[PDB]
DNA sequence: CTTGACAAAAGTGTTAAATTGTGCTATACTGGGAGCCGTCACGGATGC
DNA sequence: GCATCCGTGAGTAGAGGAAGCACAATTTAACACTTTTGTCAAG
């Protein structure tokens, strides 16, 4: 529809950072060592970054197109496509406040 | 057919064995054979002597000896299984307990130790490896010029590598003499009074001199006892920690003094002896001996640094690029550094084993965990830069590569960072080092070849041979010696005339200290032994060398290593004299031990009974394939009752014939244009050549293929694959292997395997087409290994490997493995490449029927015609002499040795000619045949020209032409001569490694990257060509802006744009409009991980969402 | 995290430094929890601002990180976008593509200014959507997937294939580089003939502005698909459409060697 | 004012050009600092987003240029 | 050389228009299957085939040489390109 | 503890932790000294911690403690017969319940991932997952296909009627993406289950007899 | 390369670095060392 | 098109067995360890 | 005027490449049984 004329870069606040991700990562785990699932809360969630193959959930309830934009009341993970994985973004909240090495050196 | 002989230099010595630099360095370090207690202090003997004994400071574990037990597999069957030809280390410990006096001896098993085949290669996880030399800085101490200031010089002492740091000695503007230890400047007095040196000392010896020792009588420490002084130097050297005498003495000791830490080296230890004129007990800087430092080093090397900077006649400056302070690390001890590397950490894991756990009830056994140690050996064999895939091309590929030189690898140099001083020829790389043998590109003057008489001493310096000269007579004694040695005689040239021993000429060449001069015969002291001392074997290969510009000399030694065997090899016509020799040591051919008599021959084997009566048979090596895909194979060249002398020939190895290196054929060559098929380095030949299996070869090449368990299920390995016809499945038998012998082609199935299919619903459209022609999808899918495209042949080796036989080690989840061989045979062909050995290279660009080509007048035509504008610019008259001596054996039936400086010249080969002119012409009278009409026209053209002598009868002036090498010539598609005579000769040419069957790749669509979803690289990998930066300008300056924008995205990484580009063409359709490139996409995701909000906008100024929706929180 | 074709597991740098920022922000909460000195909590602290220094900028200050039983240091954020390796520079301002080959050239005596010669063997590949389209319109194949698998396997490709492989590249211009690219003449459009072998034929005449010779010289080809590509590359790229030099305006494309010696 | 080639495309107005070429870090802090906006003017900007460089033909000189028949110009002119 | 090419490059001010004028017009040409096209029977290119001649399928070809007969206008606002379309439409369904 | 996964400041602070939990369980009354008491806490938290943080893949502790007992036992083994034990010598030594199987399983557990940014040779620039395709999303070519099945389906399915044709998408799950019951078709439609089983299999019949007069539907399977 | 009147449109200074570039680098590869490319990036 | 069936494929508690997460150990023990120069050479920008 | 710090160095191709133990919480698998869903025979 509409072209794309400029391109800006600007600063990111705490609160748009906040505002961006879909979830915040609390574990350190990738996947599980023997089922090679990914692990609640960790660098591979479903529930926070979306399904691994299309229009299917974590527990399986759900597995076609038609409950599309809806999210599982069991595993809580969306019924899309799996290239959202590509776009989504978490965060993680620190402790102390830490300083952008960029503006410092 | 005879050979010919050339030359007047009588050499007194042969060539040294060719590989010995590998052979002989390798057993001295292992020192398998010799008697534990007349084992010298090299090697690994002197590694094991130097970590033990260890003390846990009242335990000791000592060591006492070593043994190498035999190999568990042989050499042919690690090949054939992937191992390591290697053999078990067991060392014999005792342990002692200091309190009570109980010892206990036992055996411990160290691990493995690679072992050296007798070519001098090794065969580490199936595969051939070279270890490669390395040059590199000889430790010892040197003095340089200031080059800031003038008149000011510095001195180094500079250990072996990560064997202790280095050290500068230098007089600063203010008088005080610094020394400079890792990175930090101190003045040398505060370590110059630990040694225990007073203010008395110091001014008897080095007072002599001037202002300088004035800078070395500072007061306020010279009342400083040696232990306060020990622990101020130990506060500059490391700031911070706690000042105490029992860390202060651990530090300094352990810094100058501890044999296990700072090495001086033997060659470093004998530089220094002889440089400062001093005598060495140990190999340390310092010596710590009753709870005191003594100097061994410090004071001569001040002393030195003093005079030098005053001027004393007798001290000098040091140059780090000659070649007596550069030193070579062979393979023994370059292994030895990484054996002393790997003990010292088994002996870290010994002693915090000693002191936890069980002191009271301890064994050697327990203490000692050898891991430590295997690692680091495994690791310098398997992924050090020195430790080289071996190249096997043909035999002389493999000699040459261990005789390489590299200034790389670890502690040496880096590519980058080399400038032009080190990369030079230097003036004592004289019969050292080749002159001409080196790459061109990054690596120039970084890798190098050993000079063919040269060999390495016990120090690691390069010595060349001379011969003595005692009042003008030329003994045989032969003396080896460095080039420091060398700078002290005046040395004449291998080519004085001499009367028997007496030196005839009047005025001699020679150089002293590397420089030509002109002597009388009263004043040389040494002659050099041959020319061919100055070169490699490569170069050493190339006849009239002395013709050919040093560039394109460059090319042609460094070719001879691309060349293939060929199934109708032959020798050289003109030959130089050392191609016997390198069949010979290559140990690529097989020779009689003693006297015999042969009792059976055949392709497999050969049995030869000695006559001392006992039976040897020797098998052959067939068809074997090596590291570059060429076939290696042995062909026997004896019969059955034939009487054998020790070293005569039995079979054959790759291109050889009759014992000789044979890297080519032997053509008939015409040196002309022809209707532009020779353009700028083209060549044209005859398919006279592939009627007769000239420049035919075999190549082989291997596929694998694995069944593995998996979650789902095993992969199986079956004829029965579904959805496949019979047609497909013909050639693959029971098992679902393809058959030996069956011809394969691009497609077809090699090893047919089924894998079990991952759980996943159909699409709706599936299921409604399954519906319909009531058909129940299966469980299993084809995995089957297929020839990829471009290739193929014949099947001739299939092998198979399982789990659980012996020698067999497959990694964890994989049941069995299958590889597949495959030969095929290759003619020449369009786009091959070809090369003489004098740098004249080119692709086959045409093939002519025979009777297209010129032919003589006797009607013989040429095989091979060659561009004569690639002569006079590349300055290689080398190739034009060989023709010419070419076609006087042609006619005379007869090949030539002329070596290189000293051989053929013209005169004798006009002389050759004209026998050769009575046999092509003489021949012609007597059958009754005149002289051609189309040969007066020539003629009458000629004296035009000035070639030949008005007035002489046409027989005269043919000959007359023929002593230049020239003929007259037809055109076989008109009939009529060539308006000039031509050059015609014989020529032996090389058909190289680079064929265009295995270049040549095209796509489509295919594999793409996971990240970036852009197509892979590589023909092997079936990728796309890279479009870099250079090429995006080249579009830009045409103004081919939709040119530009396909590639960038509509062929690269616009997902949705590639998908819609593909299914418009197949539907008769022109192709849509490109959207984002997914790059992007992942440039605007990576910036925002880096807290930075980039937003594309439109011209209002309002955002543009380019992620569809799919990253916005509703 | 991906597993390879043999189940192995391959990962990016980019986990492991995340890994470590997670492990230290969470002990440092249990620490706060515990009211530990403030001599520990400093330490934790400490690490935690070096941590995210890895994450963005490793080796900037400091020591760089590394992987455990290696030496090599992690790739950071800022090392996927900078330097010669980096995304600009290798994934924005130039590419990989489809529809692309390359081979061995010889010299093409008998070629005119705008052609060159192509192996059939490439131009199947080449030009294969085309190809399967014109296969169906004729009688070769019902559709355009069995027209697909006649291609895999070379023993069953008929006759009639390579007849219809000659109308589909009637009219078209490919494109012939040689690096290195040193000017807008390292890239020229010709008209393809189909010849047999594996070679590609090159016109005599300008290998001058490719500085090219037939010594093991190697070319690439690549195919413009829509009209205004195509429209472009005879218009503008054409050889026999640019003779004089856009640096100096004298003829570029001009007699050499053997052509200047014969006259 | 005089400065060399590298000084003078280092402080080019177009960050994505300037950050693409050396220096990215000190070119990518700067510009987000002061907020700036590519306007997508030369050439290396418009690659790197996949777009028509205006150049040759994708210059607004010719770019909007029309090619109609005299049959079908003849019946839009008369039926307006 | 494309035939008549410097007529060609004589009939524009620029030479990046004449490109994009012979790509509009092969688009046109592809889109209404050479129905519109302003040649006469005996000026229609053709390529010879095993079986016979026939009509030239290359589009970029038919293109340039019916610029070289002097039927067709180009130039900037002309008409307005939806108006224009529906109309070729309808005179060629 | 250093050289097993953590750093020598990851191993100091997760020591500090075990200090802290001896500091309240302590008790002076025993007349023993700190140190004595302190050492078990600090070692358990060390040793806990390298079991929990030092893989990308975390293995629980019972199963680490398994992996560690094993290279033990291997490494014993090794020094006594000269040589690598097989699968079969290192069960025997575990004790019961262990079998060659179980042992190649464990080590196949006991895998790291590698690097994606790893070299290969002597110039960096060529790293691992330059050769390592995509398998996720479609191909070009697989795209395309998809399409042609749909667009030739579609035309098949009009030869049969308004109903007989819904009544088949329904089923097969062609409109909403998920196949629905005889009774859900029933529902939509008004009509009994029973019903739709007729006169969907009617509609397969039709198109049987069609498919079979023009195959062009059969090379899609 | 046309000997006529530049047309509308052309990325001259494309064409400007690649006139400049190109016989400095062929010269190098094939004096040019001293005095040749070090003053020329000097000025 | 509608009833009665009829077994079957799928869904639903219940429970024992693998599997995983966590706390604890009382003689006394109290500041690391690897490096280690053909250290790459030149220009620009900053701070004294 | 000088010491200190920091970023830069041509393109394409290949071809190898070291703790236990006890016990509580939690997950999974086995096994029945109830309910839903097609087929078959009428009709
Ligand atoms: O490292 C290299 C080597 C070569 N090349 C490229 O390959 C070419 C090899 O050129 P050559 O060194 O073969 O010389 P030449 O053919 O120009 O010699 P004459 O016939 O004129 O006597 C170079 O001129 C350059 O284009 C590189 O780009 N890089
Ligand atoms: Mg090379
Ligand atoms: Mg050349
Ligand atoms: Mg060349
Ligand atoms: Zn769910």
């Amino acid at each position: 529809k509409k072209e794309v004329r400029k391109v800006r870069i600007a600063l990111a606040s705490p609160e748009k950072i906040r505002s961006w991700s879909y979830g915040e990562v609390e574990k350190p785990e990738t996947i599980n060592y023997r089922t090679l699932k990914p692990e609640r809360d960790g660098l591979f969630d479903e529930r926070i970054f979306g399904p691994i193959k299309d229009y299917e959930c974590a527990c399986g309830k759900y597995k076609r197109q038609r409950f599309e934009g809806k999210v599982c009341e069991r595993c809580g993970v969306e019924v899309t496509k799996s290239i959202v994985r590509r776009y989504r973004m978490g965060h993680i909240e620190l402790a102390t406040p830490a300083a952008h090495i960029w503006f410092v050196k | 057919m005879e050979i010919k002989r050339f030359g007047r230099i009588r050499e007194v010595i042969p060539l040294p064995p060719l590989t010995e630099i590998q052979v002989e360095s390798y057993r001295r370090a292992l020192q398998a054979d010799v008697p534990p207690e007349k084992r010298e202090n090299v090697g690994i003997q002197a590694a094991f002597r130097e970590t033990f004994p260890i003390e846990e400071e009242g335990l000791v574990l000592d060591f006492l000896e070593y043994r190498l037990g035999e190999p568990p597999f042989p050499q042919d069957e690690c090949r054939e299984k992937d191992l390591t030809y290697q053999a078990p280390l067991y060392a014999r410990l005792q342990l002692i307990h200091k309190d009570t006096g109980l010892i206990k001896e036992d055996e411990v098993f160290l691990g493995h130790i690679p072992l050296m085949t007798e070519d001098g290669s090794f065969i580490i996880n199936g595969a051939d490896r070279v270890i490669v030399s390395q040059i590199h800085r000889s430790p010892g101490v040197y003095f340089t010029p200031d080059p800031a200031r003038p008149g000011r010089y510095i001195a180094s002492i500079i250990p072996l590598p990560k064997r202790g740091p280095w050290i500068d000695l230098e007089v600063e503007p203010n008088g005080v003499v610094s020394m400079k230890v890792n990175k930090r400047k101190f003045p040398l007095v505060l370590l110059l009074r630990v040694l225990g040196y007073d203010q008395e000392t110091l001014a008897r010896e080095l007072g002599a001199y001037g202002e300088l020792v004035q800078g070395l009588m500072d007061e306020s420490v010279f009342a400083m006892r040696p232990e306060e002084a020990l622990i101020r130097l130990f506060t500059l050297l490391r700031p911070g920690d706690p000042p105490k005498r029992d860390k202060a003495v651990a530090y300094v000791y352990g810094l100058i003094a501890d044999p296990r830490r700072y090495d001086l080296g033997e060659a470093g230890r004998y530089k220094a002896e002889e440089k400062l004129g001093i005598r060495l007990s140990g190999r340390t800087l310092a010596r710590f001996e009753d709870g005191e430092f003594k100097d061994e080093v410090f004071l001569p090397t001040l002393r030195y640094l003093f005079a030098l900077t005053a001027g004393v006649p007798g001290h000098e400056v040091d140059d780090i690029d000659h070649l007596g302070n550069r030193r070579i690390r062979t393979v023994g001890e370059l292994m030895t550094d990484q054996f002393r590397v790997g003990l010292a950490r088994l002996a870290r894991g010994v002693r915090e084993r000693m002191l936890m756990g069980s002191e009271d009830s301890l064994t050697p056994a327990k203490l000692v965990n050898s891991r430590p140690l295997e690692a680091a050996i495994r690791e310098f064999f398997s992924r050090s830069q020195l430790s080289q895939f071996k190249d096997e091309t043909n035999p002389l590929s493999s000699l040459r590569h261990k005789r390489r030189i590299s200034a790389l690898g670890p502690g040496g140099l880096t590519r980058e960072r080399a400038g032009f001083d080190v990369r030079d020829v230097h003036r004592t790389h004289y019969g050292r080092i080749c002159p001409v043998e080196t790459p061109e590109g990054a690596n120039i003057g970084l890798i190098t070849s050993l000079a063919a008489y040269a060999r390495v001493d016990e120090l690691g310096f390069i010595r060349t041979p001379y011969r003595r000269v005692v009042g003008g007579v030329v003994t045989d004694e032969v003396v080896y010696m460095t080039a420091t040695e060398e700078d002290r005689y005046t040395i004449a040239q291998a080519n004085t005339p001499l009367e028997g021993n007496r030196i005839a000429a009047e005025r001699v060449v020679a150089r002293r200290k590397g420089e030509p001069v002109i002597v009388s015969p009263e004043e040389v002291e040494f002659m050099d032994v041959s020319p061919k001392q100055v070169f490699s074997v490569n170069t050493n290969l190339i006849p009239f060398l002395e013709h050919d510009d040093a560039n394109r000399a460059l090319m042609g030694s460094n070719m001879q290593t691309q060349a293939v065997p060929l199934i109708r090899a032959q020798a050289p016509v003109v030959m130089t004299g050392l191609e016997e020799r390198v069949v010979r040591d290559s140990l690529a051919a097989l020779y009689a031990e003693e006297d015999g008599e042969v009792a059976k021959v055949d392709g497999n084997r050969i049995v030869v009974r000695y006559e001392d009566g006992r039976l040897v048979e020797y098998p052959l090596r067939r068809f074997y394939r090596s590291n570059q895909g060429t076939a290696l194979d042995q062909r026997p060249r004896v019969v059955v009752g034939q009487r054998v002398r020790k070293g005569d020939l039995l079979a054959d190895g790759p291109a050889s014939e009759n014992g000789f290196l044979a890297l080519g054929q032997n053509v008939l060559v015409a040196i002309m244009p022809f209707d532009g098929y020779n353009f700028e380095d083209a060549i044209v030949i005859s398919e006279e050549l592939l009627k007769r299996d000239f420049y035919t070869s075999i190549h082989i090449e291997r596929y694998e293929i694995e069944a593995r368990d998996t979650k789902l299920g095993p992969e199986r390995i079956t004829r029965d694959i579904p959805h496949l016809s019979e047609a497909a499945l013909r050639d693959l038998d029971e098992e679902g292997v393809v058959r030996i012998g069956a011809e394969v082609k691009p497609g077809d199935i090699l090893v047919g395997r089924t894998s079990f299919k991952g759980e996943s619903e159909p699409t709706p459209e599936e299921r409604l087409l399954r519906s319909i022609f009531g058909e129940k999808a299966r469980d299993v899918k084809d995995t089957s290994l297929r020839v990829p495209p471009g290739e193929g042949g014949i099947v001739v080796r299939t092998v198979r490997l399982r789990r659980g036989d012996p020698g067999v080690e497959l990694k964890p989840g994989v049941r069995e493995v299958v590889r597949v061989y495959v030969a095929q045979k290759r003619k020449l062909q369009v786009g091959d490449k070809l090369a003489n050995r004098h740098g004249n290279k080119g692709v086959v660009a045409k093939i002519l029927p025979v009777e297209d080509m010129p032919h003589l007048p006797d009607g013989t035509p040429v095989d091979v015609i060659l561009n004569p504008l690639g002569v006079p610019s590349r300055m290689n008259l080398g190739q034009i002499l060989e023709t010419h001596l070419g076609l006087a054996g042609y006619f005379l039936g007869q090949r030539y040795i002329s070596p290189i400086f000293d051989g053929a010249k013209e005169p004798e080969i006009k002389e050759l000619l004209a026998q050769a002119f009575e046999v092509y012409f003489g021949k012609r009278k007597g059958e009754g045949f005149g002289v051609d009409k189309r040969e007066v026209e020539v003629l009458r053209r000629a004296e035009k020209l000035g070639l030949v002598t008005p007035g002489k009868t046409p027989e005269e002036q043919l000959k007359e032409l023929f002593l230049q090498g020239k003929v007259v010539l037809y055109d076989g598609r008109t009939g009529e001569p060539i308006e000039g005579p031509i050059v015609v000769g014989q020529m032996f040419i090389m058909k190289l490694y680079h064929m265009v069957e295995d270049k040549m790749h095209a796509r489509s669509t295919g594999p793409y990257s996971l990240i970036t979803q852009q197509p892979l690289g590589g023909k092997a990998q079936f990728g796309g060509q890279r479009f870099g930066e250079m090429e995006v300008w080249a579009l830009e300056a045409y103004g081919a802006a939709h040119t530009l924008q396909e590639m960038l995205t509509l062929k690269s990484d616009d997902i949705e744009g590639r998908n819609a580009a593909y299914e418009a063409i197949i539907k008769g359709e022109d192709v849509p409009e490109p959207s984002v490139p997914e790059s992007f996409r992942v440039l605007v995701k990576e910036l925002q991980a880096l807290a930075l909000d980039v937003q594309t906008l439109d011209e209002k100024d309002n955002p543009v969402d380019i992620f569809e929706g799919l990253a916005s929180k509703r | 995290m991906v597993q390879v074709d043999g189940g192995r597991f391959a990962t990016s740098d980019l986990n492991d430094l995340y890994r470590r920022l997670i492990n230290r922000n969470n002990r440092l909460k249990k620490l706060l929890a515990q009211g530990a000195p403030e001599i520990i909590i400093r330490n934790e602290k400490r690490m935690l601002q070096e941590a995210v220094d890895a994450l963005l900028d490793n080796g900037r200050r400091g020591a760089p990180v590394t992987n455990p039983g290696s030496d090599r240091p992690l790739r950071s954020l800022t090392d996927i976008l900078s330097g010669k390796q980096g995304r600009f520079r290798q994934n924005l301002l130039g590419k990989r593509v489809d529809y692309s080959g390359r081979s061995v050239i010889v010299v093409g005596p008998q070629l005119k200014l705008h052609q060159c010669g192509l192996p059939k063997r490439m131009a199947l590949e080449l030009f294969k959507p085309f190809l399967l389209k014109k296969m169906e319109e004729k009688g070769i194949a019902p559709n355009v997937k069995a027209a697909r698998r006649m291609l895999e396997r070379q023993r069953d490709i008929k006759d009639e294939v390579w007849d219809a492989l000659e109308e589909v590249i009637h009219g078209k211009v490919v494109l012939l580089n040689r690096a290195p690219t040193l000017h807008r003449l390292g890239i020229q459009a010709f008209q393809p003939v189909l010849v047999e072998g594996q070679s590609i034929q090159l016109h005599p005449l300008v290998c001058e502005a490719f500085n090219a010779d037939f010594d093991g010289d190697q070319m690439a080809v690549h195919v413009p698909l829509s009209s205004f590509a195509q429209a472009e590359a005879r218009i503008q790229m054409l050889s026999a459409h640019n003779l004089l030099s856009p640096a100096s305006g004298e003829p570029l494309a001009k007699p050499s060697r053997d052509i200047i010696l014969g006259l | 004012l005089l400065m060399g080639v590298t000084k003078s495309a280092l402080s080019t107005k177009s960050w994505l050009s300037a950050a693409s070429f050396q220096n990215t870090t000190h070119v990518l802090t700067e510009a987000a600092i002061a907020g700036k906006k590519d306007e997508l003017i030369g050439l290396k900007e418009n690659v790197i987003l996949g777009r028509l460089i205006p150049a040759g033909t994708g210059s607004d000189f010719v770019r909007f240029t029309q090619v109609v028949d005299q049959k079908t110009l003849k019946a839009i002119e008369e039926a307006r | 050389a494309e035939p008549g090419i410097d007529k060609l490059f004589g009939m524009v001010d620029s030479k990046y228009r004449l490109t994009v004028v012979v790509a509009k017009r092969a688009q046109q040409l592809l889109r209404h299957g050479f129905k519109n096209t302003v040649l006469e029977p005996e000026e229609r290119p053709k390529m010879q085939t095993l079986e016979g001649l026939f009509d030239d399928p290359n589009a970029v070809t038919w293109a340039m040489k019916e610029l070289l007969t002097g039927r067709l206008v180009f130039g900037e606002n002309l008409v307005p390109e939806d108006r224009l379309q529906k109309e070729m439409e309808r005179l060629y369904p | 503890y250093t050289g097993r996964g953590l750093s020598f400041l990851d191993l100091i602070q997760e020591g500090n932790q075990g200090l802290i939990r001896a500091v309240e369980k302590f008790e002076y009354k025993r007349r023993f000294k700190f140190s004595t008491y302190a050492t078990w806490w600090i070692r358990q938290a060390i040793n806990r911690a390298i079991a929990d943080q030092a893989r990308t893949i975390r293995i629980p502790v019972h199963m680490v403690e398994t992996i560690n007992k094993l290279s033990r036992t291997a490494r014993q083994l090794q020094q006594e017969l000269g040589r690598e034990p097989t699968y079969e010598e290192i069960a025997e030594a575990m004790g019961p319940g262990w079998d060659a199987k179980r042992v190649e399983e464990t080590l196949k557990i006991a895998q790291e991932p590698v690097s994606l940014e790893t070299p290969i040779g002597d110039e960096k620039d060529s790293f691992y997952g330059d050769f390592i395709p995509d398998e996720h999303l479609p191909s070009p070519v697989d795209a395309a296909t998809q399409s042609l099945l749909s667009e030739e389906l579609e035309k098949a399915l009009s030869k049969l009627s308004e109903r007989e044709a819904m009544v088949l998408k329904l089923r097969k799950g062609l409109i909403d993406g998920r196949e629905h019951t005889l009774e859900e078709v029933g529902a939509f439609f008004g009509v009994t289950r029973e019903r739709i089983r007729q006169i969907e299999n009617k509609a397969l019949r039709k198109l049987k007899y069609h498919e079979s007069r023009t195959r062009k539907l059969r090379d899609f399977l | 390369s046309m000997a006529r009147p530049v047309s509308i449109g052309e990325a001259v200074g494309i064409v400007a670095a690649q006139s400049i570039g190109e016989p400095g680098t062929q010269l190098t590869m094939r004096a040019d060392i001293t005095q040749g490319l070090p003053r020329v990036i000097e000025l």
